[PDB]
């Protein structure tokens, strides 16, 4: 077999139709924000995966 | 490393050296002290490690300038423009596209834009793995309220939202460029040329179509859509004419990659599994490239 | 995260970081004790004054350097917040200043001139876009004092010019609380969390916590101020990663952040006249 990307898949979950964020959900109601390709799930997928980067320890430092 | 030989590059911004297997890139420091496009190109290429984006062995300081390292062999642009039709649509069109999209996805999952994609930016290696480099106008994907720049990518490889003037865009502008790399690779011609002007918008409308209100919405919010009139989008009679050297599944992800819709543009996580590499034949990295 | 520049060469432990402090205080003792024995051309008269300034400078600033750089970090924080900057570039300026003074001491490079260069490299780092003269007219700089300590700051920084900061974990765990929990959400958590945990992580970046743990761990440490029902009910129901090890990591990070002591107005006297200028008094 083959893999398209060799190791590029995280196993966490997401659900973008739940949140009530007052900085992006109100920001996407404007005209020029939509026109550059912006939607809510791309920003949430950008920030939530960054919120889980690096859950390690200080034992893994030597 | 402290090794030098003969120089490449007649540009006044930077003249790259060579030596050892590596290539020393020097930014002339001698307004501001250090330019934006020196720290802007070291600060994201330092932190990426991949077999499709080149890396830094050492970034040792010069007396006045900044030294980097690079790769030895030439680029994808000299491959396309001067050959005797070595490149064949069974296997040579698939492996390089797969590796460039692997590099683009590694840039994307680090949330780094890399808005300078050209065949003279994509460079090969002695084992033939194509690399993604020259992060000169790259940027991290910022907060959504932050205003970005405009003219960030070159003319022949420009996303149509950047033609229209999108000030604060997403990272889907660099899938359009590698789709034009796909078409430039399977057509062996400079795809979508412009006459050093705003004529890139008219030739993009003539090639792939003036976007309509029903389909890519909010395109009239740029103060540029009212300047011109509508053009017909191409139908599937393009399968034989002007694209006869192609497969059945190549046009599917080509048309999904040359969507002028940026929200519905196929991201690399759904371009690496777009059932085009699953079709026979399997690719292989030994290719007859000098 | 292991491929990032913050993990592979500037993330430390307590023994490694204390070793880093004692080697930058051990490699920066001989040159400074050699450069402050310079007496007059014929003979030295005030022996007792030059030896009590030697006793004030040489064996005393090995621990005065840490609260000195914390005081000047507070100074660069308040002057970066004074000139209307976002919280992202203030955090990078604090980190660039502190990462500069981990590899160099405060005597062979004076800290009163680094504090204007770090805001410049931070705003030119993540595209703030201030110019040089517009930055100079908004500051106390005359275009030369922001650019001479620039090459050596990047040399001592060794070009780790992108930093990961806990504000994107704030915007992530602003949303992942609401996804997994629905009982008591988003009334107090938008009332008094976004205006408090932000200032607590600015106070954390003033302290020494970002060389210890990952910014989501610092985020979940500073979210434990309200640990009545938020953090314990978050990490119990989330569960590849065990929970109790992460609770112990967050708890020892809270034990790190609670050993706090603010600055004073005494450290100023030792460096104000004893170094490079008091001698002039001795001479005349
Ligand atoms: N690793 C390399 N090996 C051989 N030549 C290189 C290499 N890197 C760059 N070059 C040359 O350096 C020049 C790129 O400089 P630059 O103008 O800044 O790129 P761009 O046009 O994308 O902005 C090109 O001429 C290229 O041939």
């Amino acid at each position: 077999p083959f893999n398209g990307d060799r190791e590029a898949h995280p196993p966490f979950t997401l659900k973008g139709s739940v949140y009530n964020d007052p900085f992006i959900k109100d920001l996407e109601h404007r005209k020029e924000f939509i026109a550059s390709g912006f939607n809510t799930n791309y920003a949430y997928e950008r920030v939530l995966t960054e919120a889980f980067m690096g859950l390690g320890c200080v034992i893994s430092e030597e | 490393e402290y090794t030098k030989e003969k120089k490449v590059g007649e540009g006044t911004y930077a003249v790259v050296y060579l030596g050892c297997k590596i290539a020393i890139k020097e930014i002339k420091t001698s307004k501001d002290g250090l330019d934006m496009s020196a720290i802007r190109e070291v600060k994201y290429l330092q932190e990426m490690q991949h077999p499709n984006v080149i890396e830094l062995i050492d970034i040792f300081m010069a007396y006045d300038n900044l030294n980097l390292v690079l790769e030895f062999l030439p680029t994808d642009l000299e491959v396309v423009i001067k050959d005797k039709s070595i490149l064949f649509t069974p296997a040579d069109i698939k492996a390089w596209m797969l590796m460039t999209l692997r590099g683009v996805y590694h840039c994307h999952r680090n949330f780094i834009l890399h808005r300078d994609l050209k065949p003279n930016n994509l460079l090969f290696s002695p084992d033939g793995q194509i690399k993604v480099a020259d992060f000169g106008l790259a940027r991290a994907i910022p907060a959504p309220h932050e205003i970005l720049t405009s003219n960030v990518v070159t003319r022949w490889y420009r996303a149509p939202e950047l033609l229209f003037g999108a000030k604060h865009y997403t990272s889907a502008i660099d899938i359009w460029s590698v789709g034009v790399i796909f078409a430039e690779l399977m057509l062996r011609i400079p795809y979508l040329p412009g006459q050093n002007d705003v004529d890139q918008m008219e030739v993009t409308f003539r090639a792939l179509g003036t976007p309509t209100d029903r389909d890519w919405p909010e395109v009239s919010s740029f103060m540029t859509y009212n300047k011109l009139q509508i053009y017909p989008p191409p139908s599937r009679d393009e399968l034989r004419k002007r694209f006869i050297a192609a497969s059945e599944y190549a046009l599917d992800f080509m048309c999904g990659m040359l969507t002028m819709n940026p929200q519905k543009r196929w991201t690399a996580v759904q371009c690496l599994e777009s059932d085009y590499f699953k079709e026979l034949p399997p690719p292989s990295d030994p290719s007859s490239i000098k | 995260y292991r491929h990032s520049s913050q993990y592979r060469m500037w993330s430390y432990t307590k023994d490694q970081l204390q070793e880093k402090r004692v080697d930058t205080n051990a490699r920066a003792i001989a040159y400074i004790e050699e450069n402050l024995l310079k007496f007059r051309e014929a003979h030295n008269l005030t022996e007792e004054e030059i030896k009590v300034l030697e006793a004030k400078a040489i064996p005393l600033t090995m621990e005065e350097e840490l609260d000195l750089v914390n005081f000047y970090a507070k100074k660069v924080q308040v002057i970066a917040q004074h000139l209307n900057l976002p919280t992202e570039v203030v955090a990078t300026a604090i980190s660039f200043f502190r990462r500069f003074f981990l590899e160099n001491s405060v005597m062979q490079i004076d800290p009163k001139s680094i504090v204007h260069t770090t805001i410049f490299l931070a705003c030119k780092s993540e595209n703030y876009f201030i110019s040089v003269d517009s930055f100079a007219q908004k500051a106390k700089s005359t275009r030369d004092s922001v650019l001479k300590f620039e090459f050596k700051l990047l040399e001592s920084l060794k070009f780790s010019l992108l930093n990961h900061h806990p504000y994107k974990p704030l915007h992530g765990f602003f949303l992942d609380i609401q996804n997994v929990l629905y009982g008591k959400v988003d009334l107090n958590y938008m009332g008094q969390i976004y205006d408090r945990c932000k200032k607590r992580i600015t106070a954390a970046l003033l302290t020494d916590v970002v060389y210890f743990y990952t910014p989501p761990q610092i985020t979940l440490a500073t979210l434990l101020i309200e640990d009545e029902a938020l953090v314990t009910r978050y990490l119990e129901t989330k569960f590849s990663i065990d929970s109790a090890k992460l609770l112990t990591i967050i708890r020892e990070c809270k034990s790190i952040i609670e050993d706090c002591k603010p600055p004073s107005t005494e450290e100023a006297k030792k460096i104000a006249a004893k170094n490079y200028y008091c001698q002039n008094p001795s001479t005349l």
